[PDB]
């Protein structure tokens, strides 16, 4: 990261500082990484965090300088398409089935997150063009 | 399935049948008759020789041979006739299809077993055969593994001890007294009362008299005193022609020679002293359990009162403090056959047969080593 | 028999 | 590899025979295993074994137990458990066998609409039900016109009668009608009362095999039923071990005795008589035998046995009971006599219309006939007692055969039978803590029945292979014959048992000695127990079973003297007795020989036929509706031979898939480089990649045959791929939601 990147990232980090002490929680570190363009798994986030326990993940606070090595470590298309073609063969996916698999397999998300991301992406039959949804979420 | 034949040659009666049933279905005398008188009528169907009940039916004209004397087969050409008649006429069975079991007295000459085997393999082609001691079979018959067996048929008398199924070969006794030489004595005492029986047919008449009227005296000298002092003891029998004969002390006096063979003039002591000498040849630990079982076998032991005469004088020999028990079932005349009927139906015994392969390999000498 | 007794 | 982190495994547990775990660390080859449970454990791999590896959940609960891609005690027990508890289904298929689980509750499934729904289908079409087996039998008959067997096996109380009843109800419903079903069902209370006994483990155990034939005319309408019986356990009449009763009818009769008619029989209470007394247990919980007597007489009346005959039957059973009290005083070691004016024998004669003086003579003596001459001679108290008990057994077996023939008279109908379908209630393989001649016979019959089953299933697998054009030599086979020959060959256990009966002063001790001489090192399946000289062990198809020698000679002895039955035949007091006897070597046969013959007549009757199989299990000891116990179920799956059927199937090719269902599941698996317009060749390419060796699986005409492990392994790799895809998608979706939330944060 160059000086400009470090300045932009620090500014963004400070936008996430909700207490004014210049720090975020460990549990927000992953969120900040994602806000900065990274797409780490929860496992990767916990690994760079040192597999923290619930208590320190929720209440121990770190400033930008301690967050930065973690961002660095995380930082250092065809598979995504095949992954969506797994759940298809007319190029569509049922909304119920995609909702079920995203809320019940892998790193399960909440029903509200899935409703939020799926809003406006399903058609009248309740089918999602997954190539378009993928391009949309990657833009 | 296939079922062994069981045969006992004996002397006098043959008795034969299938293993695994309770009494023999052929019994007949081991007798061969040849006609001696000139035959006059032409086209009578007159015949070479007769066997068994044929010969005794016609025995007026015939001369009657016995081929077995003192448990030795003296003539083989007759004996082959007797077996041929037994299988084909008496049992109506082809001997190729059934193993055969054959019976013998102990201490008889070796070559008797060789020839008796060789004839059964070569002429009959019997598929397998065994030869067994009469005394041993009397234990299978009476249901014991222990006892001293006193056995007397026609011909040979013999005694064998057996203790838990081990025979004790050094203590086997044999005596030639029984059965025929009682009858030859009865002829000679009957002559003293004025009746003369010489021919072989008359010998069969005397044998029937013996079977009906003889009985063993509990004390010989008391009853001779009585029969001298009385007529109460005296019984009469009707000869085939209807002459009638009357018999006194002779009827008990004849079987008394079993206990005092000096009457006929043999060396040896009576059956009781050979029984006691046989127990004396056994080791002292077993003796109690031979005294506690004495098993009588064969038809010469059928005389009324012989059991209590044995128990009475054996007790007088034996040590005073012991049971003497004489066992003499009424069936005992057939015991050797019934015991062979049991033995030949055991499953363990099916390994024991001399098979035809083994005879072809070894020749008749095998019978000695394979059989007892 | 063969020696002693007759048969 | 087979074991990985987040796998599942079965491990043994005392309370429930197998418990599940997740495998908390990957296996590394070596001794120690870290496990997480339903809560944290460490476990040793060593006595080598690895713990049974659990099936994927898509296979769990499937209608066919061979659909499972691991087969084990635990996987089977779990599939049956979930199908019973969660599905509330009672029927499941293992291979050819239908397994039926007694619910102790009524179900709606038997409704006539469902009967008509099953009619004419194949099996594969329709979800498992008892009607499916009767339907297959019916159409196999219609096609090929060999008669049909349906065979029902398991400890009594697993529901064998009701499984017969529904098959009858099916044929009667489908074919049209002739009122066989109600009349056959009405027979059961008498054939129970004569044929069922208590046992240490059980009540109403049927001690005989009952074969019902249903006859058909050239329309294949029901003509009528015929009934036969086999393998009667005669020895129970005269002997019982501890906590066993005699056949129910003796006790039901004793409990009648105060009622006016039976007073003429002068019966005592249930434990006055020697044959009822011995077992210890004259009364049973929850059974009023005096009440069941009424149902027995009513089931006689509805089958048209008049009270004239009924009082004959009860007179004969009083005969047997009184006969058992007859007792001998030994007057010598070789002779005995019945002490004068013996009251049991007096009452026995008064019942049976014979002279006291000739019973008393013939009981103490036996008679032998040469052709010319006959001898009457004494017998020991031991032979007199043996012969009395053989007479009692022989009366009982004749009475049973007569009652069976009269029921046949009721059930027969005039039309000449075109064909039949026949249903066999028979007892299953059995083991108690003590095992004895009864158990030895039951386990030998169950070895012949198992040999049929195993050969029929082999033959059907050779057909199924060539229908799918696969070489038979892959098909493997397993053989009871070394054990059958051990028991029944010449110099077998039964041979030397029948020998030791005739032998002079034979005994259980010298018999055991003869077994140890004959077999102990010379045969692989016969074993002497380490610390005893009076027992032996047979390795049966299911299991090892230890038998005591102690009883067998007194149970196996049977001989009946002709003079006693020639006295009974004389009886002119009442009609039935000579009607039973009127009917030579057979009177000398032992019990083990009569049983072996009855089993040959049974095996002839079955080999003529083409079988179909039902197996029943009794899921809990206490009749609770839809509750399950794994520790009975694991027993009864052995007692029904299912688990050796599973060990046979798990070797070779237990798993079968149609190409289209396979491709339907596994489009997910394979990329479009490799798909073809032939789906068959496509799936061949797929498996050529994804399983290393054809040795584990074969292709035929329409189906892929996989060895036991393969499908669950594929389900592993398919599930892990599916989660990989899910993970990448859901992380990217959450990242974009973080992007929106960041834009809101900027606002
Ligand atoms: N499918 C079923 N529906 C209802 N009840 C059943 C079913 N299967 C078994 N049962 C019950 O199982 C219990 C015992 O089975 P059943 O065979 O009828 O006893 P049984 O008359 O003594 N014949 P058995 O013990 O096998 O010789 C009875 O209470 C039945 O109601
Ligand atoms: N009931 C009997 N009483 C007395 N002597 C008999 C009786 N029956 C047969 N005998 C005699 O015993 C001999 C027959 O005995 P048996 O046992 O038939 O001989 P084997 O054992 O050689 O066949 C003959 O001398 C015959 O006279
Ligand atoms: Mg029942
Ligand atoms: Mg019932």
């Amino acid at each position: 990261f160059n000086k400009d990147q470090l300045e932009e990232f620090k500014e963004a980090f400070e936008l996430f500082d909700r207490v004014g002490d210049g720090k975020i929680l460990y549990s927000q570190c992953g969120d900040v990484m994602r806000a900065l363009g990274q797409n780490p798994t929860n496992a990767e986030v916990l690994k760079v965090l040192g597999n923290p326990k619930s208590d320190e993940l929720k209440s121990r606070r770190v400033d930008f300088e301690t967050f930065l090595p973690m961002l660095q470590a995380v930082a250092k298309y065809e598979d995504y398409l095949e992954g969506f073609r797994v759940f298809d063969g007319n190029g569509k996916v049922m909304g119920a089935e995609l909702r079920h698999v995203l809320t019940t397999l892998g790193e399960k998300m909440t029903e509200e997150e899935v409703e939020t991301v799926l809003a406006g992406h399903e058609d009248s039959n309740g089918c999602i063009n997954y190539e378009a949804f993928l391009k949309h979420i990657l833009s | 399935e296939t079922t062994a034949l069981v045969c006992d040659n004996g002397s006098g009666l043959v008795k034969a049948g299938f293993a695994g049933d309770d009494a023999p279905r052929a019994v007949f005398p081991s007798i061969v008759g040849r006609p001696r008188h000139q035959g006059v009528m032409v086209g009578m169907g007159q015949k070479d020789s007769y066997v068994g009940d044929e010969a005794q039916s016609k025995r007026g004209i015939l001369t009657l041979k016995y081929p077995i004397e003192h448990g030795i087969i003296t003539n083989w050409d007759d004996m082959e006739k007797i077996w041929h008649h037994t299988f084909y006429n008496e049992l109506r069975v082809a001997p190729e299809e059934h193993p055969t079991l054959l019976t013998e007295a102990p201490l008889n000459p070796k070559a008797n077993r060789e020839k008796m085997t060789q004839i059964m393999f070569e002429t009959f082609n019997v598929p397998a055969m065994y030869v067994a001691i009469q005394a041993v079979l009397s234990l299978y018959a009476s249901g014991r593994t222990t006892g001293i067996v006193l056995d007397s048929g026609d011909g040979v008398t013999h005694n064998v001890p057996i203790y838990e199924g081990y025979a004790l070969p050094h203590a086997i006794m044999r005596l030639d007294l029984a059965g025929r030489d009682l009858t030859d004595y009865l002829m000679k005492i009957l002559t003293e009362r004025g009746y003369s029986f010489v021919t072989t047919a008359e010998r069969e008449i005397v044998r029937d008299i013996k079977e009906k009227l003889c009985y063993v005296a509990l004390d010989f000298e008391n009853e001779m005193a009585t029969a001298a002092s009385s007529s109460s003891l005296e019984k009469s029998y009707e000869l085939p022609d209807g002459q009638v004969i009357t018999i006194g002390n002779e009827r008990f006096r004849c079987p008394e020679t079993l206990f005092q063979p000096s009457f006929i003039g043999m060396e040896s002591a009576g059956i009781h002293e050979t029984t006691y000498n046989s127990i004396m040849k056994c080791d002292i630990d077993i003796r109690k359990d031979l005294y506690a079982n004495n098993v009588m076998s064969g038809g010469t032991t059928m005389y009324p009162g012989i059991a209590d005469r044995m128990q009475k004088e054996i007790t007088a020999l034996a040590p005073s403090t012991m049971k003497i028990k004489i066992i003499a079932p009424p069936e005992r005349k057939y015991s050797v056959w019934i015991g062979g009927s049991i033995l030949a139906s055991l499953s363990t015994f099916q390994q024991m047969w001399i098979t035809k392969q083994e005879y072809d390999e070894a020749g008749p000498s095998i019978v000695h080593r394979k059989c007892f | 028999w063969x020696a002693x007794c007759p048969a | 590899e087979l074991y990985t982190k987040y796998a599942r495994v079965w491990i043994p547990d005392p309370e429930e025979v197998w418990k599940s775990a997740e495998l908390l660390k990957d296996y590394k080859p070596d001794k120690v295993l870290q496990l997480r449970l339903e809560k944290d454990l460490e476990y040793c791999l060593d006595p080598k074994e690895l713990p049974p590896l659990r099936n994927p959940d898509i296979l769990v609960g499937e209608n066919d137990l061979t659909a499972l891609s691991y087969l084990h005690e635990p996987a089977v027990l779990h599939n049956l458990k979930v199908r019973f508890i969660d599905s509330k289904l009672i029927y499941t298929y293992c291979g050819i066998v239908l397994v039926a689980i007694n619910p102790y509750e009524q179900l709606p499934i038997y409704g006539e609409d469902i009967i008509n729904a099953y009619s004419g289908q194949n099996m594969g079409d329709m979800d498992p039900h008892i009607f499916a087996v009767a339907e297959e039998a019916y159409k196999q008959m219609a096609r090929d016109e060999r008669n049909q067997s349906i065979i029902v096996s398991g400890e009594s109380g697993a529901g064998k009668t009701v499984s017969a009843k529904y098959a009858m109800r099916y044929f009667a419903t489908v074919s049209g009608s002739a009122n066989v079903e109600e009349k056959v069902l009405a027979s059961n209370p008498i054939m129970e009362s004569i044929g069922n006994a208590k046992t240490t483990r059980n009540d109403n155990s049927s001690r005989f095999g009952k074969y019902i034939e249903i006859g058909f005319d050239k329309r294949y309408r029901i003509i009528g039923a015929n009934m036969r019986t086999y393998l009667l356990e005669k020895s129970r009449v005269v002997f019982q071990a501890e906590e066993e009763r005699n056949y129910h009818i003796f006790y039901q009769l004793c409990a009648s005795a105060a009622l006016p008619e039976f007073k003429t029989l002068r019966l005592g209470n249930a434990n006055y008589f020697h044959y009822t007394k011995q077992g210890g247990s004259p009364v049973i919980d929850g059974i009023d035998d005096a009440k069941e007597m009424v149902n027995t007489r009513q089931a006689c009346t509805l089958l048209g046995i008049s009270d004239s005959y009924q009082m004959g039957i009860f007179r004969i059973l009083a005969g047997i009971l009184h006969l058992g009290n007859v007792e001998f005083a030994s007057r010598d070691s070789d002779s005995c006599a019945i002490p004068p004016k013996h009251d049991p024998l007096t009452i026995f004669c008064d019942l049976m219309g014979v002279d006291y003086e000739e019973m008393a003579h013939w009981l103490c003596h036996r008679k032998l006939a040469t052709a010319t001459e006959t001898y009457i001679k004494p017998i020991s108290k031991l032979h007199a007692i043996n012969a009395r008990d053989a007479l009692a057994k022989h009366i009982y077996a004749n009475l049973f055969n007569w009652i069976v023939d009269h029921v046949n008279k009721a059930l027969h109908s005039t039309v000449k039978q075109h064909s039949f379908i026949g249903v066999l209630d028979i007892y299953g393989f059995e083991t108690f803590e003590i095992n004895s001649f009864e158990q030895f016979c039951i386990n030998y019959a169950n070895e012949k029945l198992q040999q049929q089953f195993n050969m029929h299933v082999f033959k059907l697998e050779q057909e199924e292979y060539m229908k799918e054009q696969i070489p038979w030599t892959l098909i493997d086979f397993y053989d009871n014959q070394p054990c059958i020959n051990l028991i029944e060959a010449k110099m077998g256990v039964l041979d030397l048992l029948d020998e030791e009966c005739k032998m002079p002063k034979g005994s259980d001790d010298t018999w055991a000695q003869k077994l140890y001489n004959t077999h102990l090192n010379k045969c692989a399946l016969f074993e002497k127990p380490r610390l005893s000289n009076k027992a032996f062990i047979i390795k049966h198809f299911a299991d090892k079973v230890e038998y005591q020698c102690e009883g067998f000679l007194e149970k196996n002895k049977d001989t009946v003297y002709e003079e006693q039955i020639k006295v009974l035949k004389s009886s002119k007091k009442f009609k039935l007795l000579p009607e039973l006897f009127q009917d030579s070597k057979e009177h000398k046969k032992t019990v083990g020989h009569q049983f072996r013959n009855s089993l040959h007549l049974l095996m002839e009757t079955l080999n003529a036929t083409t079988p179909h199989y039902v197996r029943c299990i009794k899921p809990n000891d206490f009749k609770f509706p839809f509750t399950f116990d794994e520790k009975r179920a694991v027993q009864q799956l052995r007692a029904c031979g299912v688990l050796e059927t599973i060990r046979i199937s798990a070797a070779g090719f237990p798993s079968r898939w149609t190409y289209q269902e396979f491709f339907s599941r596994y489009r997910v698996l394979m990329k479009q480089k490799d798909v073809l317009s032939d789906r068959k060749q496509t799936c061949k390419n797929v498996l050529e990649k994804l399983i290393l060796d054809k040795d584990k699986y074969q292709f035929g005409k329409t189906k892929i045959f996989f060895r036991a492990g393969q499908v669950a392994y594929l389900e592993k790799i398919r599930a892990d791929k599916l989660r990989a895809a899910c993970i990448r998608i859901q992380k990217t979706i959450r990242g974009w939601l973080m992007r929106k939330k960041y834009m809101r944060m900027r606002r």
